[PDB]
RNA sequence: CCCCACUAUGCUUAGCCCUAAACCUCAACAGUUAAUCAACAAAACUGCUCGCCAGAACACUACGAGCCACAGCUUAAAACUCAAAGGACCUGGCGGUGCUUCAUAUCCCUCUAGAGGAGCCUGUUCUGUAAUCGAUAAACCCCGAUCAACCUCACCACCUCUUGCUCAGCCUAUAUACCGCCAUCUUCAGCAAACCCUGAUGAAGGCUACAAAGUAAGCGCAAGUACCCACGUAAAGACGUUAGGUCAAGGUGUAGCCCAUGAGGUGGCAAGAAAUGGGCUACAUUUUCUACCCCAGAAAAACGAUAGCCCUUAUGAAACUUAAGGGUCGAAGGUGGAUUUAGC
């Protein structure tokens, strides 16, 4: 949601451009156009920090696993 | 891309070597100033706009060959400005957690620094953030950051000389309208002023000109304490009087204290009057007088 | 103007720069410190630091000037002052001691007092010719212009400007003459139009 | 509005060279004079003769090289030597270019009684400074 | 025009009656606003009520702001009372005319002492 | 909505009443 | 309309009349909220029934019929005529229509010097001539002309020439065919292609900075440059506006003349009844004359023509018409109405 509680225009734009969108949707959000909606609180600092940590860890794990797989294939 | 820039760099190096060969200079110590001088000599162009003259000299792209942008704030479209704002906000957070002749650069200077284009409101936001940083009792690590965005906002005095006769004197010059005067003021004298070898009361029958000549010495309370020889050419009586006044004040600056020099500068005795005759323009009677508007 | 707005008008006053540091207030000290970083316009050819420099007389001379003939206007002004002083000296020497005490002989004082007496307190402007108050600058300008116009009147024939101006200044010093009458007529007209002044 | 020696922007499609893209008030500032002779200097004579010769040379080289001149000529005078520097397209064959160079040089030299020379700089197409 | 004058008088009386009561608002009644005159636009587009302003500048601004706020409510009240079927918008205009008279009184206390036009054409045509 | 139809009806009624009064 | 008085009438009783924008302008009943919906209005529908509608206008009409109704109500046509009538929106503007801010030589007042009074100079209009043209409120009027005695000259009169200085010519018509060069708002800052989004992908719309769909190349402003700075003055000043000016700078479209609307020679206008614009000189004593180039002496009813007349000189082949000088004359004029110009 933007600062006027309407859905972010980026959601509609990404749907137009066929970009998959993960999204944290609160009770007042609109998960219709979000590819992978995660129903959760988006206002509490603890919840936002947990989401940031989770996505950071997922991306870092994915990148390091990609490096490991590429190195292992090179050593094959 | 970067390949084109690298090709241009190699071409510039080769051309610099050729230019050094042509001018006979050492190709090693052939610097940019030498390049500019050689180009100006070899291709003499008198175009007033210096950007249009011949020049031999040394924006980028924000993503690599894989398409991944280098800056994590690239998709904002203003990555430099928002990165700067992010760093400033981080510094403010750190300061909060732990606890003149300078001005802010103009929007054009900020855009040049950040090689981007910024709106007035963005500039105002950044300036307000910088002011909040300054007022937050920021340390030297942030004071240098502020001084990155800070921009700085006295009259030189001629030295005393000595003549054949043994007197100690100073010499200066001034101008007013189309009159130029050169004055020589001796450290010791009796108030005698001679203009073009003629005594001032004879060369300046008008009392106003004599008052103008008196003004500098009277201001610093030095009437009769010096002897002055002036050579003035051009202009009329009042222009000559003003030029002599300015030259005498500038020369007398060499004998009064620095405080008196500042007082004279504040009194206008040292500023050269830029008011000169304005040129007549076609289609009007004078400089500003339009013709009689018929109906 | 060839001067950029950064420039500031010069302050030609020796007493200002001779004031001791201790007497300076915090605001005055700040102003003096700021002036060290400000560009100052060149001193105009009119005003100097001379102890005899009278801004009122300089302004009157400028108003009397016709076609940039400053020399002639200054000569007329000094001749007027000399004539006023000579007439006052003649009156003093021709009068008894009791009258001699009252008789004033300073030409500058007489000039200033005459201009002050000729100052119209209230004037009139269209809005109906509504009587309206006048700022002090307008008052002084009106007094000077009235004196100059009255002296330039064709009613006087073959008489030089210094003599006429001296006579009118002496008349105004005693609250008489055509200029004081003009001021009183203006005030009478304002009193008459008091009714319409509510516009 | 000033209509003299200016190219008016209509759709941002018209290509213009450096010369055409600059209005006359830029001559002393961004585009030097296309002709260089001492006639217009102080105390020098025969300005009108040089002007007439320059106009004839321009109108003659324009028609002698039809559709070949990329930009306006550059006329230089050094003593009695006259040099015409012309930017030309590469449409025409070099044989015709050399024939025209020889013909024009000889004819101009005999007509103006001065050793005329013609230097051609070839470009693939008219150089576009900007679009208007 | 006679109708405009009559309407101006009626509206002035009605507005004066309105402001002598806490009807519009308590603050406006406490302000004790007075009126010098009321003028209608020739096209009946607006009704300008010229209210006298006191010497205090801040009080004058406060009174003007309250009048601007309550102009619409006063227009509705006038339309409700049926003093006029169609009441144009009311604009409260400051009147400083009395200030000039007061200052003149202060300073004076110290001041010291048709047919003929065309007949020419007819004459010219007769002579020509 | 415009009252042109209502205006036409009113004009016709007025003319009919005038005709009835006349005759 | 306003003020006063007053009646039918509003009230009661007993009958009639049966009309309303009698409107929640959305018929009664039952049901649904599931995938919305031309628009607007009161969110969209389904089932069922009754009443009603079938272009506008003729027509809340005529006729017929009914009614306590008698200038009435209800029902309700046709002929002639039309290519529309109509519903809801979109973009719209101009309004001698106010209020609040404003304008910085600017709208008024205030400041200075002027114009509007006189002469003269000059342009224009009119008069006149046989005797150019163009300019015509701002944006014409010492304008094309940084210039007309002959030439210039394109005008007029008279005479002369015919493949003509020109692989002719035309200053013949059209600036309402144009190029070219400009006026004007402009003492303006907007013009904008190319994209993107919204309205269901309708005519359209795209504003929020604690930001909510806009981005914009380019043009102009700006910037830079010239002159003496960084200031100022120039220069610059887009797209549009006045079918704005110039076919007489030149070129050119169209149309016309070709023993002449072309070419050449000689001679000639151009004045004043008059009005008008602009400029110069003044109406003086802050002046005039002289010396001087600013410490003087005289003049002061004289001040005031560059005009008129005469003469000389300069230029030229030609001066009556040009200019300069001299002599002579000493006039109008006595600081000028409404109005109006310019200057920071
Ligand atoms: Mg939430
Ligand atoms: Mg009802
Ligand atoms: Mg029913
Ligand atoms: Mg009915
Ligand atoms: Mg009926
Ligand atoms: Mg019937
Ligand atoms: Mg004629």
């Amino acid at each position: 949601l933007n600062n006027i509680f309407e859905p972010h225009v980026a959601v509609r734009d990404a749907a137009k451009m066929n970009i998959p969108t993960v999204g944290i949707v609160d009770t007042n959000c609109n998960p219709c156009l979000i590819t992978y909606p995660v129903p959760g609180n988006d206002d509490s600092p603890l919840a936002v920090h947990l989401y940031c940590r989770l996505f950071q860890t997922a991306i870092t794990r994915a990148k390091e696993k990609r490096q490991q797989v590429e190195a292992l294939y090179r050593l094959q | 891309t970067e390949d084109f820039i690298k090709k241009q760099i190699e071409e510039f190096n080769i051309g610099k070597r050729h230019l050094a060969n042509m001018m006979g200079e050492d190709p090693e110590t052939f610097t940019q100033e030498d390049i500019d001088r050689a180009i100006a000599y070899l291709f003499p162009s008198g175009l007033f706009e210096k950007r249009a003259r011949p020049v031999m000299k040394h924006r980028a792209i924000q993503w690599g060959e894989d398409g991944r942008p280098f800056h994590y704030l690239f998709y904002t479209g203003k990555q430099s400005y928002y990165s700067l704002m992010h760093d400033v906000y981080g510094m403010l957070l750190n300061l909060e957690k732990h606890q003149i002749g300078s001005r802010w650069l103009i929007k054009e200077e900020l855009e040049e620094m950040l090689v981007e284009k910024l709106s007035d409101l963005d500039y105002m936001q950044f300036i307000r953030l910088l002011e909040k940083l300054l007022t937050s009792q920021c340390g030297a690590a942030e004071e240098e950051f502020v001084q990155r965005f800070r921009r700085s906002v006295k009259q030189l005095i001629e030295p005393v000389q000595y003549d054949e006769q043994g007197m100690a004197f100073s010499k200066s010059e001034g101008k007013r309208k189309t009159a130029k005067a050169e004055a020589i003021v001796y450290k010791h004298g009796s108030g005698r002023i001679k203009v073009n070898g003629i005594d001032y009361q004879l060369y300046f029958p008008i009392t106003q000109d004599r008052e103008q000549l008196m003004f500098p010495f009277h201001f610093v309370d030095r009437l009769g304490k010096h002897d002055v020889t002036c050579t003035v050419s051009g202009g009329g009586r009042s222009a000559q009087a003003g030029a002599i006044r300015l030259a005498m004040a500038k020369a007398l600056c060499s004998f009064v204290t620095e405080d008196e020099v500042e007082w004279m500068r504040q009194a206008g005795l040292l500023t050269t009057d830029p008011r000169v005759r304005e040129r007549k323009k076609p289609g009007q009677e004078g400089a500003r007088r339009k013709f009689t508007w018929k109906k | 103007s060839r001067y950029s707005p950064e420039f500031k008008d010069p302050l030609i006053d020796k007493e200002y720069y001779r004031k001791p540091v201790e007497e300076l207030t915090e605001e005055e000290k700040y102003v003096r410190e700021l002036k060290k970083t400000q560009l100052i316009k060149a001193a105009p050819a009119g005003k100097t630091s001379s102890v005899f420099e009278d801004p009122v007389i300089s302004k009157f001379t400028n108003m009397m000037m016709i076609g940039g003939n400053k020399v002639l206007a200054r000569s007329l002004m000094i001749q007027t002052l000399e004539a006023v002083k000579r007439k006052q000296f003649e009156k003093y020497h021709a009068a008894s001691a009791e009258e001699q005490a009252t008789i004033e002989r300073n030409p500058y004082t007489i000039f200033h007092q005459a201009l002050k007496n000729c100052e119209p307190m209230i004037g009139l402007v269209p809005i109906y010719q509504v009587p309206v108050p006048l700022p002090d600058r307008r008052r002084r300008f009106l007094a000077m212009k009235w004196m100059i116009t009255e002296c330039r009147d064709k009613k006087h024939q073959r008489t030089l400007m210094p003599e006429k101006l001296s006579h009118k200044l002496l008349e105004a010093f005693h609250n008489q003459g055509p200029v004081i009458k003009r001021k009183h007529d203006l005030h009478k007209m304002a009193e008459a139009n008091r009714a319409l002044a509510h516009y | 509005k000033n209509r003299a020696a200016r190219v008016r922007v209509s759709k941002g499609d018209k290509p213009v060279t450096y010369e055409e893209a600059h209005a006359p008030h830029y001559i002393a500032h961004r585009k030097g004079w296309l002709s260089l002779h001492t006639g217009n200097l102080d105390g020098e004579d025969h300005a009108a003769e040089r002007t007439v010769e320059d106009v004839f040379l321009r109108k003659f080289m324009w028609g002698t090289f039809p559709g070949c001149l990329a930009d306006q000529l550059v006329l230089k005078r050094r003593g009695n030597q006259l040099e015409i520097c012309a930017v030309v397209l590469r449409q025409l064959s070099p044989h015709k270019y050399y024939f025209l160079v020889g013909y024009s040089e000889t004819l101009l030299s005999y007509f103006y009684k001065c050793p005329v020379r013609l230097h051609l700089q070839t470009v693939p197409s008219k150089v576009v400074y900007k679009y208007l | 025009h006679a109708r405009l004058r009559a309407l101006n008088g009626l509206l002035y009386k009605a507005l004066t009656d309105l402001l002598c009561t806490p009807e519009v608002s308590q603050e406006l009644y406490d302000l004790n606003v007075e009126l010098s005159k009321v003028s209608l636009t020739p096209d009946f587009s607006a009704c300008r009520a010229y209210w006298k302003t006191t010497l205090s500048a801040e009080q004058n601004a406060h009174m003007e702001a309250v009048l601007q706020r309550s102009a619409a409510h006063m227009r509705h009240l006038l339309m409700s009372q049926q003093t006029l079927r169609n009441v144009p918008p009311i604009v409260f205009v400051q009147d400083k005319g009395n200030a000039a008279l007061a200052e003149l009184d202060q300073l004076l206390a110290v001041a010291d002492f048709d047919h003929e036009a065309l007949n020419k054409q007819i004459m010219e045509y007769k002579r020509r | 909505k415009n009252v042109l139809k209502i205006r036409r009806r009113k004009m016709n009624h007025h003319k009919y009443r005038k005709l009835v009064k006349k005759t």
